[PDB]
């Protein structure tokens, strides 16, 4: 034997090492047969327009469209109020404000004092 | 030939332009060229003033 | 008067004149990478003469030439330091530059795109020299950008190429992490 | 001006495994009851001016003995001139 | 570069020649259309050992999918040629 | 050069070494500097001296323009507006010419340190007491009256600094 | 690359498949000739032990060890060409390669330079023009009903046909256009 | 998109795409360009421990 | 200042004049020599202002932006040449009428030596930005995108309006002079700190602020290339110019005040910088740009600084040469794909070589190089901040390289890579873009040779 | 070293600390105490602005190669004899400080036993 | 102390030298935790060009 690999997000399963292809069966080949055909299918579809002497302009894409308007022009519609966007909103929007109000009003509070005591030295600080 | 254009066209006209420039328009102004006020060592005589600076103190030279 | 500073200017000035003739017709013809490197070794004998002023007396200069633009009690200037470090590394870097043009002229001969490549050769050149000779901050700052730059396109030269742009990126984000500090 | 000089490639017959580590590599397989089908296919680069190697010192030492033979001429100009 | 444009005569030489230095092949049975599972009986894995071969000869790599379609002299070549654009 | 005055922007007697070739082998610096004198120096001289002698044939002067003085802030009414503008205006040109002297003193001791060399941590202290000092009185005069400064805010300024001081003195004696 | 792909890979192909790995990362940690040789022939008598295997689970419980084990010691800096999708200059030249159809954009005073090669460019462009109509009405006909199963075309059958979807393989700019 | 297969013949063949296929949410952020999650010699895991 | 006004209203019936053939050419002669008068109000002086009458004055801060107004004009005929060819006669002239009434309202609206005329010309902007943007746009969220960009402005103006008044009621006038020399001190309380907002988010929601911002995209995406020029080089320097005015009565409730805003600006640079990595659309990534630009400039005019202020005028220059060059860049690409994707046209770099070097120009002024404006603005408002607080050069270094980051990879999606293969209309660049493109960038460096022209009155 | 392996393998109280050394009076070992001499003044030492680094007791030796360098430039070898003057008069410096750093090592390890001695008559 | 840059140097040489010269030897062995740490570039250009840049961009969506 020899140590195992352990997948992870950022580096994922190889593909030998899938449990799951040594695991054929007729439906998986039918799966495959039907991905292959709808491959194939779109395959002479883009070819058929695309060796075309009459074409001029862009072969629009479907697909592109809908993913373009899916980041952009579907969020809200399908947004819905939950506890974990609630929560993830009012984190992510207001944490950081506050967090850097409180760091910037301590660091000019200490600075006030200390120009109020004197004791800053602020020797050739003309220009600000 | 090519050599002989090469130095006068792109050294001695530069040359000519930065020269005039430093020398008649720079230097016109104060403190825009600042030297290094070379060193003095004992011995040396100074061209302006013509003194000579005193030697050292004879330190015992051996080996 | 004093050639010191008239040399040590004329040896960048010169550094730039193939850059002004990039749009003349000589940048059109193959004769182009020639002139780049006689250019450059034209300058590198040219400085070779303040570092023999400097290694007879020590001589060190600042040259503060053209008044830029002037904030209440700060002054800024296009200003030159010629200092033993500038008047040492310039003939240096000129005598390498020399040489990687001159194996350029044999490594890239097959390039269609060559005399852009000694243009931007040249165009790092200029931006180290810059860098070398700073007086002030804001002068180091702009040769500090430049050399950036221009790594950053010559790094990703073969643009059709991804790892080559993925390259030339990585370069540009460390950079500015180091550009936070400066 | 390019390279159309029609070069001929030479004759397979001359590549032998014989005189180079394939052949030991052979014997360590026959031992086995093995043998190599790419062997002849690589004797090339043990045959002509490949065959004469140089050691890692050897190669350090490339003009050792004219930089030698120099300086035993040169130092011995200086002291016959020194000496006068 | 300074490469010499090779053709397919140069192209098939070397083939031809790779393929003579392959001593589970005798050479004058060996021919540019010469089948290599039937006219020569050679294993599936000595076909890849060929396609070794000619890879580390031409300095190329041939992607698994046309390789192991590729069963005679004569259209390694072809295939060769097409990739290297090969005039004449 | 007579083109600025010496007393503004002083210089020590710059004071330069003799040449002392200990050996007959000669120098290149020499004649690098006799061939550079030759093939540039003159040329530029004799084009310097046609310029100087063709702007001699038509010779016309300017003038330094002279402000008149006019009564600041402190002698004007609460809204009596031409007072105040003219205050005002006094007001922003002393601060460009206060603004100018501390350029002087920086450009003397900038010029100092690049001048004494090795040596400018105390050849040059002259020059940093009296930079110090010009900058403890412009930092005082207009340290924090920040964007939309005006002569009122100065004048206030100096008040509340003043009356701190007077405090403290009386202080001081009381103690 | 010019072959269409296959719905699947059977298991000969993956044992094919896993050979040529084996062997290419034996090579890139054996450096000499001699030794890569000797580990070469020694990799393919193990290889061949189980060349008549019969059971298809025990086929399958081969091979799958053989890959887990690859992968323990597959030598993580393997060389590949230079062109090869890892290699140095994979797309060095991508750059330089430029369509076909720039062509008609030119003015005139550029096309009045070579005017042969603008003639046997229109030659061509009235070949295809032709052979497109011929080959929209070959690929209808040949097709199966429902759809395309196998990214696969046709040749051509008749005399003056001409290959289905051949302009833009044929008219490929070049592997070093420049 | 860096772990597809560089020798089928895409459509797009620097993005690896093919014309009419689905796209990522996320196809921005694996462009070969940028962060990408092929499999490594070495475990992720065992990679971080080690770097640490 | 009549001298400038009254050629920009002749321009009107010169346009409505004009042969059915001749409209362009009249309109951009014009408006270039327009532009050359106007070149005469940058001699300023140290003293007090350029007063010509009691209704306009100029300043070393208005002329800049005058002169920038009017230089916009032409490029913006120029670049609205393209697209309206296939339009009539009377509907071009109506384009240009528009464009033309923009221009007199933003120049009387710069001058404006007081503050309800300024506010009335400053609301008068609107009506032509709101024709053209959901007149003559293209898709059907244009006019969906007029409303948001009408609603969010006066939801901020109509309340400065009444506190514009009250001060009249008080102060007893609203001119500028008078009101600089007679300001006095605001007392720290509820109705003063309601009067500061009511003076401060009218020109607030103009810049945009990071949470008023949402209309911004959505604008200048829907807007054609002339009315994004106009919205991103002009019209958000509007809000700058007003509170730099109106800041001066504000003071001492500014420092205590200033804290939100200045922490919704610090972190909304870092938010649309970031939101700019992960975009599909052009147009949104040069908003979200112009939007962190912006609030770089809010937190300058904040701070209330000299540095501050020489830098944020700077700045606003600087941003808008560049967002509209950016922006004509993008449309020059759109008029040939109509897809307006930043990923579907590729590797245009091999196909336009010269344009590509234009976009690389662009990119690097946008990523703030030196010597350029944009660096100088950048560094002054950079250093005014550190004196504010040494913990800001944290957030100002990560909007710096996270700038770097993306402008960079705009330029290398759209020019690097390999082309599109079955993108075939994509024809020779035209004169007429190369001059835009030239035309936009040479001001920049022109100015970057003499920057006291742009650094406002506390230079 | 091994001064070092002596003194973070062995006690801190044996040997020295460099930053503090000496910590004993000059004369402490014997009285007459001569003072170290110099040659070079204020006046021509500032004016050859050697380094503030470079400024130690050893400065004739470097006035004098550098007015060597000056005087025989194109000849960067002649004057050798300087060289090794200035750099016999470091070696001699160092070993000075060699000889000091000794001194207080045998002055601390003299009081360690003087103290061990006074401990051991006392509790006896 | 003198020669110690030295006798590194040449130390250095020698083990390299000697450590090369085994390639020609006909043995084979997998490669241990230490090679693999230092041909993967101490594995920083893996993880540092994966976790940061993800986590900063799927945030930034
Ligand atoms: C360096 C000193 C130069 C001085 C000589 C005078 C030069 C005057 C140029 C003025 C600016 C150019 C105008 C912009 C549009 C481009 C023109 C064009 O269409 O090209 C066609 C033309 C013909 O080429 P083609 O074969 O027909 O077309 C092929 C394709 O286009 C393919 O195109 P390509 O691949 O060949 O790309 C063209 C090329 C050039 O195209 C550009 O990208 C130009 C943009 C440059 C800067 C980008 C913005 C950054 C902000 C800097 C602003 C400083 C401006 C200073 C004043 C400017 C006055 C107008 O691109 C680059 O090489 C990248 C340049 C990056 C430089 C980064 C360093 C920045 C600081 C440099 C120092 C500046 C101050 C120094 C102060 C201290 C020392 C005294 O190409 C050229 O002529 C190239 C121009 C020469 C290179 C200029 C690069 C640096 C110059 C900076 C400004 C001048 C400095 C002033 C004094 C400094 C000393
Ligand atoms: C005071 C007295 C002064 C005298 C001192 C003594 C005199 C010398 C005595 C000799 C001492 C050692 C010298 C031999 C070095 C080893 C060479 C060797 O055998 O390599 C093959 C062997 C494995 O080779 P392979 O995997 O089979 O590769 C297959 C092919 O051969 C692949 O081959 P290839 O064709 O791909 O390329 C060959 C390449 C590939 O070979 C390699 O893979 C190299 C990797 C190991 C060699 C690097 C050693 C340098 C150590 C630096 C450590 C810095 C601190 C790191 C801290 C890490 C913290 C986790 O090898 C080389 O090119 C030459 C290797 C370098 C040797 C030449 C210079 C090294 C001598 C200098 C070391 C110290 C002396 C300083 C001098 C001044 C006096 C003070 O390497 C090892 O077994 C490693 C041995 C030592 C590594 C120590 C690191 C272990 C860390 C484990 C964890 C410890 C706990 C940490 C706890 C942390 C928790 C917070
Ligand atoms: C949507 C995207 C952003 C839009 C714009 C946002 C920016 C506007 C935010 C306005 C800034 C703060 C408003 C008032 C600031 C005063 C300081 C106060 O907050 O601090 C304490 C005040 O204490 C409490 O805050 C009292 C007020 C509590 C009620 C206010 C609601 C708090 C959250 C509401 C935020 C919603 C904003 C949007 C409305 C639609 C100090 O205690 P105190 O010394 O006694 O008061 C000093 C002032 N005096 C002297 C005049 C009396
Ligand atoms: C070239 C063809 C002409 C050849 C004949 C002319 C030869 C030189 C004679 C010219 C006369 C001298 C002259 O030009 O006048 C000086 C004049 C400055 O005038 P001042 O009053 O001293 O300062 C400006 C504020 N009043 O100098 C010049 O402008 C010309 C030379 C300037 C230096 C060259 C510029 C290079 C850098 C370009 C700008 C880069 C960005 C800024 C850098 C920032 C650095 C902090
Ligand atoms: C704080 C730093 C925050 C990091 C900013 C993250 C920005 C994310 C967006 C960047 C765009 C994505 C991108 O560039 O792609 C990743 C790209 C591709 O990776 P390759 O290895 O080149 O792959 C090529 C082979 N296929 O890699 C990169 O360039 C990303 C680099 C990110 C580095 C982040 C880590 C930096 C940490 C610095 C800490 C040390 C500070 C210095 C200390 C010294 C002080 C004296
Ligand atoms: C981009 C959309 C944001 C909309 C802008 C909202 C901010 C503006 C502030 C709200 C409206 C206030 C207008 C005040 C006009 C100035 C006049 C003034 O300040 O005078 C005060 C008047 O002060 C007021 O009356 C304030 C009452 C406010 C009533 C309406 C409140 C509207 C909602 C406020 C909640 C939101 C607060 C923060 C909004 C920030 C923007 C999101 C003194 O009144 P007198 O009685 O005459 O003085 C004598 C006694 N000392
Ligand atoms: C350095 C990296 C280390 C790599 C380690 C790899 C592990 C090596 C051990 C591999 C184990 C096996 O043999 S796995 C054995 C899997 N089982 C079988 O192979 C049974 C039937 N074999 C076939 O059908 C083949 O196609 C065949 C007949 C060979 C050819 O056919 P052709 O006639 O069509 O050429």
């Amino acid at each position: 034997s020899f140590p195992k690999y352990k997948p992870s997000r950022l580096a994922t399963l190889p593909a030998t090492l899938d449990p799951a292809e040594y695991d054929i069966s007729p439906e998986t080949r039918k799966a495959q047969a039907e991905r292959l055909a709808i491959r194939s299918r779109l395959k002479r579809e883009y070819l058929l327009q695309y060796n075309d002497p009459n074409r001029l302009g862009v072969i629009e894409d479907p697909a592109l469209i809908r993913w373009t308007y899916a980041r952009s022009a579907n969020i809200y519609p399908n947004f819905r109020p939950t506890p974990k966007t609630s929560l993830l909103g009012a984190l992510f929007g207001i944490g950081p404000l506050f967090f850097w109000y409180y760091v910037f009003k301590t660091d000019r509070d200490k600075k006030e004092k200390l120009i109020q005591e004197g004791k800053l030295d602020q020797t050739f600080n003309i220009s600000y | 030939y090519r050599h002989s254009i090469f130095a006068v066209t792109h050294v001695l006209i530069p040359v000519w332009i930065i020269h005039y420039y430093l020398k008649y328009h720079v230097t016109a102004k104060p403190y825009t060229v600042v030297e290094r006020k070379p060193r003095i060592f004992p011995g040396d005589t100074i061209l302006e003033t013509g003194e000579v600076i005193p030697l050292m103190k004879e330190f015992p030279d051996q080996h | 008067m004093n050639p010191f500073a008239s040399l040590t200017l004329t040896t960048l000035t010169i550094l730039t004149i193939p850059i002004m003739m990039s749009n003349s017709n000589i940048y059109k013809t193959n004769l182009y990478p020639n002139y780049v490197k006689t250019t450059v070794s034209y300058a590198f004998t040219l400085s070779l003469v303040p570092l023999l002023m400097f290694m007879h007396t020590g001589q060190e200069m600042i040259i503060s030439n053209w008044h830029w633009m002037t904030l209440q009690t700060v002054e800024l200037s296009l200003s030159f330091k010629m200092d033993y470090f500038s008047v040492m590394f310039i003939p240096v870097a000129l005598f390498v530059t020399w040489s990687i043009m001159e194996f350029s002229m044999w490594y890239m001969h097959s390039d269609p795109f060559i005399n852009r490549f000694f243009k931007y050769l040249l165009l790092f050149l200029i931006t180290m020299m810059i860098l070398v000779t700073a007086n002030n901050l804001f002068q180091l700052f702009i040769g500090w950008e430049g050399v950036g730059i221009m790594s950053f396109l010559l790094i990703g030269w073969w643009h059709g190429r991804t790892d080559a742009n993925t390259a030339a990126l990585q370069a540009i984000l460390y950079n500015r992490i180091g550009d936070i500090g400066f | 001006e390019h390279g159309h000089s029609k070069m001929e490639l030479p004759d397979y017959k001359q590549w032998k495994i014989e005189g180079t580590p394939l052949e030991t590599v052979q014997e360590k397989l026959a031992a086995r009851g093995l043998r190599d089908p790419w062997g002849r296919n690589e004797a090339w680069r043990y045959s002509g001016g490949f065959a004469n190697n140089v050691s890692f010192v050897g190669a350090l030492l490339k003009g050792f003995k004219w930089g030698f033979a120099a300086f035993v001429v040169a130092v011995g100009a200086e002291y016959y001139l020194e000496s006068q | 570069s300074d490469a010499p444009p090779l053709t397919l005569e140069a192209i098939k030489d070397r083939v031809l020649y790779v393929l003579k230095l392959y001593d589970k092949i005798d050479p004058e049975k060996l021919s540019v259309n010469s089948h290599f599972m039937k006219d020569l009986g050679l294993d599936s894995l000595d076909q890849v050992e060929i396609i070794m071969a000619m890879e580390d000869e031409f300095g190329f790599e041939i992607p698994d999918i046309d390789a192991e379609k590729l069963m005679c002299p004569q259209e390694i070549v072809d295939y060769i040629a097409d990739k290297k654009d090969v005039y004449e | 050069p007579d083109s600025w005055d010496k007393d503004v922007y002083p210089e020590p007697p710059r004071r330069t070494p003799a040449p002392a070739p200990q050996t007959s082998l000669p120098n290149p610096v020499t004649y690098l500097t006799k061939i550079f004198d030759l093939l540039v120096d003159r040329p530029v001289t004799l084009a310097r001296e046609f310029i100087e002698q063709q702007h001699a044939k038509n010779r016309y002067y300017y003038y330094h323009r002279e402000f008149r003085r006019v009564p600041d802030i402190t002698e004007c009414e609460e809204k009596d507006i031409l007072c105040m503008f003219e205050a005002e205006m006094q007001w922003r040109r002393d601060y460009k010419v206060d603004q100018e002297i501390v350029n002087i003193i920086q450009e003397r001791l900038k010029a100092c340190q690049q001048r004494e060399g090795e040596s400018y941590r105390q050849n040059c202290a002259k020059e940093l007491e009296q930079f110090t000092q010009v900058s403890k009185a412009f930092q005082d005069r207009y340290s924090d009256l920040g964007a939309h400064y005006s002569a009122r805010k100065c004048l206030a300024k100096q008040k509340q600094r003043m009356l701190a001081e007077r405090k403290a003195a009386k202080e001081a004696a009381a103690a | 690359a010019f072959s269409a792909p296959a719905a699947y890979l059977t298991h000969q192909q993956k044992v094919l498949r896993l050979y040529k790995r084996a062997l290419r990362h034996l090579e890139s940690w054996c450096v000499h000739r001699d030794k890569y040789r000797y580990f070469a022939c020694l990799m393919r008598a193990r290889f061949d032990e189980h060349k008549n295997e019969k059971d298809m689970v025990k086929a399958t419980q081969l091979l799958r060890q053989a890959e887990e084990e690859f992968w323990y010691g597959q030598h993580p800096q393997p060389y590949i060409f230079p062109e090869s999708p890892g290699g140095t200059s994979y797309e060095r030249y991508e750059c330089y390669k430029v369509p076909e159809w720039c062509l008609d954009d030119w003015h005139p005073s550029e096309k009045a330079m070579y005017p042969d090669y603008f003639a046997k460019r229109e030659q061509w462009k009235r070949l295809r023009r032709e052979s497109w109509e011929r080959e929209v009405k070959q690929l209808q006909e040949e097709t199966p009903p429902g759809g395309p199963r196998t990214e696969a075309l046709p040749p051509a059958r008749k005399e003056g046909d001409l290959p289905p979807l051949w302009w833009h393989i044929v008219t490929r700019p070049r592997e070093r256009p420049m | 998109q860096q772990e597809r297969d560089p020798w089928y013949d895409w459509d797009h063949p620097d993005l690896r795409l093919n014309w009419g296929e689905p796209i990522h949410w996320d196809l921005d952020m694996y462009i070969r360009n940028r962060v990408d999650t092929s499999p490594t010699p070495v475990s992720w895991n065992t990679m971080c421990k080690h770097l640490f | 200042m009549l001298k400038i006004i009254i050629p920009t209203t002749m321009l009107l019936p010169m346009t409505w004049m004009s042969k059915h053939n001749m409209i362009w050419i009249n309109a951009t002669v014009h408006s270039l020599l327009i532009s050359l008068i106007s070149l005469s109000l940058l001699n300023q002086l140290g003293e007090n202002s350029l007063n010509f009458s009691l209704t306009f004055f100029s300043d070393s801060l208005s002329a800049p932006l005058l002169v920038l107004t009017t230089w916009l004009l032409p490029l913006m005929l120029m670049a609205s040449q393209s697209h309206l060819s296939k339009e009539t006669t009377t509907r071009k002239k109506l384009y240009i009428t528009m464009l033309i009434l923009l221009q007199l309202f933003l120049i009387m609206t710069f001058t404006a030596t007081e503050l309800i005329l300024f506010y009335i010309l400053f609301e008068a902007t609107l009506v032509p930005t709101l024709i053209i943007i959901t007149r003559w746009g293209n898709q059907t969220e244009r006019l969906n995108a007029g409303l948001y960009f009408l609603f969010y402005t006066l939801a901020g103006s109509l309340p400065l309006l009444v506190a514009l008044v009250y001060i009249q009621n008080t102060t007893g006038s609203l001119n500028f002079l008078i009101i600089h020399y007679w300001s006095h001190p605001l007392s720290n309380s509820w109705s003063n700190i309601f009067m500061w907002l009511a003076c401060i988010m009218a020109f607030m929601v103009k810049m945009p602020l990071y949470g008023l911002h949402l209309w911004l995209p959505k604008a200048h995406v829907e807007a054609p290339i002339a009315g994004s020029m106009v919205l991103a080089a002009v019209l958000l320097k509007l809000g700058g110019y007003g509170m730099m005015r109106i800041t001066t009565i504000l003071n001492p409730l500014t420092n205590y005040m200033a804290y939100p805003f200045l922490m919704l600006s610090m972190w909304g640079m870092i938010m649309t910088s970031s939101i700019c990595l992960r975009q599909t659309d052009l147009k949104s990534l040069i908003a979200y740009s112009s939007v962190s630009h912006m609030a770089l400039v809010i937190v300058a005019i904040m701070i209330q600084t000299p540095w501050s202020f020489m830098g944020a005028t700077a700045l606003m220059i600087a941003h808008g040469l560049t967002s509209s060059m950016l922006f004509c860049l993008a449309n020059t690409n759109y008029e040939r794909v109509h897809s307006r994707t930043m990923i579907l046209a590729r590797g245009l770099q091999t196909l336009l070589p010269l344009m590509a070097t234009w976009w690389l120009v662009a990119s690097l002024t946008n990523l703030a190089l030196p010597p350029s404006i944009n660096l100088i603005g950048e560094l002054f408002i950079i250093t005014a901040s550190f004196s504010w607080s040494n913990i800001t050069i944290i957030l100002m270094g990560m909007n710096m390289m996270i700038t770097a980051l993306y402008s960079l990879y705009m330029l290398i999606t759209t020019q690097r890579g390999k082309y599109t293969h079955h993108i075939n209309n994509i024809k020779p660049s035209f004169t007429r873009e190369n001059a835009l493109m030239a035309l936009h960038i040479l001001p920049l460096l022109l100015l970057t040779l003499n920057p006291k022209m742009i650094l406002g009155p506390l230079y | 070293g091994a001064h070092l392996a002596r003194r973070y393998l062995g006690d801190a109280s044996k040997e020295p600390d460099p930053l503090r050394m000496p910590t004993f009076p000059p004369d402490y070992g014997f009285p007459e105490r001569k003072e170290r001499e110099m040659v070079a003044t204020q006046q021509e030492m500032n004016d050859a602005q050697l380094m503030l680094q470079q400024r130690d007791y050893c400065a004739h030796y470097l006035i004098q190669l550098l007015k060597c360098k000056r005087d025989s430039f194109p000849n960067f070898l002649a004057c050798k004899h300087e060289q090794h003057d200035w750099d016999y008069c470091e070696h001699l410096d160092y070993v000075k400080r060699m000889k000091e750093f000794e001194r207080e090592r045998r002055l601390l390890q003299r009081k360690k036993r003087r103290e061990q001695r006074e401990a051991e008559m006392a509790r006896g | 102390m003198k020669m110690t840059a030295l006798i590194v140097t040449i130390m250095g040489f020698m083990l390299a030298l000697e450590l090369n010269n085994t390639t020609y030897y006909l043995k084979f062995k997998y490669p241990s935790q230490t090679y693999k740490f230092s041909n993967m570039l101490g594995y920083y250009p893996s993880i540092m060009h994966r976790l940061p840049t993800y986590h900063n961009l799927s945030m930034s969506q």
